């Protein structure tokens, strides 16, 4: 239940301005205060306030009390106003901040499952590794199987060739040995066509 | 022609090598086995003239699933 | 061979703190097979016997070692790992969707948590009884200190 903002407008904090205005209608702005002063001076005048020292007691103790309300009391209301406003501010953050946490947990909730829902690559990468694998293997082996017949095949025509080359070349040698081995005709008939060279 | 017609009986001197490897060398293959071994050496470390049997291995594999 | 394109980042994120030696070792291996697979060829350039047929001057052997080669047959390895990754990972997905659905519900536990704070009476027009049950923090510890103030008195 919210409290009401403002009290109840009393007048020299002693009389409620309740009454000022129940005698207006029938004694006008005055009719309050000529019936205070009419009180007043009826319990002067009779007797029925006697003055004493209490009157002196009474008139300093309310003149403090009127200076004490009159000087401090702008600052004992602005303090008590501040102590709410102070204990106000401090609940409202409190608030944000629990609001702010519950928010922080659902974001990383959504976080944590959208991570989750990244997890399959684990699982497709060991695929991947394990067909790349045997496919490497795979080329491997055809790899060796044709280098290993095209290699027994060169091999043979390579021993074949430098076979021939090396026979050519005793074949060769052969035949240069054989002129050795063994007429001016030519040599004439060169002597003749060196004539005719002139 | 003297010297076409003395090459063509030489050719022939030579080509008579029904029974001659090498034509009457009497050498040169202590020579030719220190070639041919290089040569089969270097194309390989086998019988050559048989075809080879092929072995084939398989991929090693781990415990791959998360531990 | 019909591979999975994969974000490599994104694999990071996913890898518990245990195991990150694994994964990028699994990782390295990747990379190298990727690599052996891009510069070997697919299918050995095979050869005519011609060059093979007029140099080699042995009795038929080239043709039977040609023979011998159109009829070989080459052992194609299998699998023999796919499909237990493929349970693993079925058996995963399991565990990742129950998970999901425990987080389902702490968020909407959150949200009524959340509507309840955003939906507070105004702090001015609360008794005490009503903050404890907003922030039970502010509740008074009347087990450990039963007499007045209940706190201690610096707290005061």
């Amino acid at each position: 239940p919210p409290l009401p903002e403002y009290g109840g407008k009393v007048r020299y904090g002693l009389i409620p301005e309740e009454f000022f205005q129940f005698l207006y209608p029938k004694t006008g702005v005055t009719g309050p205060y000529v019936l205070g002063t009419g009180l007043i001076l009826y319990a002067l005048s009779k007797e029925i306030y006697v003055i004493s020292a209490e009157t002196f007691t009474a008139l300093s103790v309310l003149g403090v009390m009127v200076y004490g309300i009159k000087k401090y009391g702008p600052f004992v209301a602005d303090f008590a106003d501040k102590l709410n406003e102070q204990k106000l501010a401090q609940l409202e953050e409190a608030k944000q901040a629990s609001i702010q946490h519950i928010q922080n947990a659902i974001d990383t909730e959504k976080s944590q499952q959208a991570l989750v829902q990244k997890r399959h690559y684990l699982f497709d990468v060991q695929r991947n590794n394990i067909a790349m694998a045997l496919e490497v293997t795979y080329r491997e082996r055809l790899y060796r199987v044709y280098k290993e017949v095209k290699n027994r095949l060169d091999y043979h025509i390579s021993v074949q060739n430098m076979m021939r080359r090396k026979e050519q070349e005793h074949m060769i040698n052969w035949v240069e040995k054989h002129v050795v081995q063994s007429t001016i005709a030519k040599c004439i008939a060169d002597l003749k066509l060196l004539a005719k060279k002139a | 022609q003297k010297l076409f017609v003395d090459k063509i009986r030489e050719y022939k001197s030579k080509r008579q090598t029904s029974g001659g490897p090498v034509d009457a060398s009497s050498e040169y293959q202590q020579e030719l086995e220190r070639e041919l071994f290089k040569l089969k050496q270097m194309f390989g470390n086998a019988d050559m003239n048989t075809f080879p049997t092929f072995k084939f291995e398989d991929p090693k594999f781990e415990v791959i699933e998360k531990p | 061979l019909a591979l999975k394109t994969i974000d490599w980042v994104a694999f990071a994120e996913i890898i518990p703190q245990n195991q990150k030696a694994i994964a990028s070792s699994l990782k390295s291996w990747n990379e190298t097979l990727t690599s052996r697979l891009a510069a070997l060829p697919e299918n050995p350039p095979a050869i005519d016997w011609a060059y093979y047929k007029a140099n080699v001057a042995k009795a038929g052997l080239v043709d039977d070692f040609e023979k011998k080669f159109n009829a070989l047959k080459v052992p194609v390895p299998e699998d023999k790992y796919t499909a237990q990754v493929d349970a693993e990972e079925k058996e995963d997905v399991k565990s990742c969707a129950e998970w999901v659905s425990l987080s389902k519900a702490r968020i909407v536990e959150y949200e009524k948590e959340m509507e309840k704070m955003k939906n507070l009476i105004p702090f001015d027009q609360m008794t005490i009884e009503d903050l404890n049950e907003a922030f039970p923090e502010t509740k008074l510890d009347k087990k450990k200190y039963p007499y007045w103030p209940h706190q201690p008195i610096e707290n005061l």
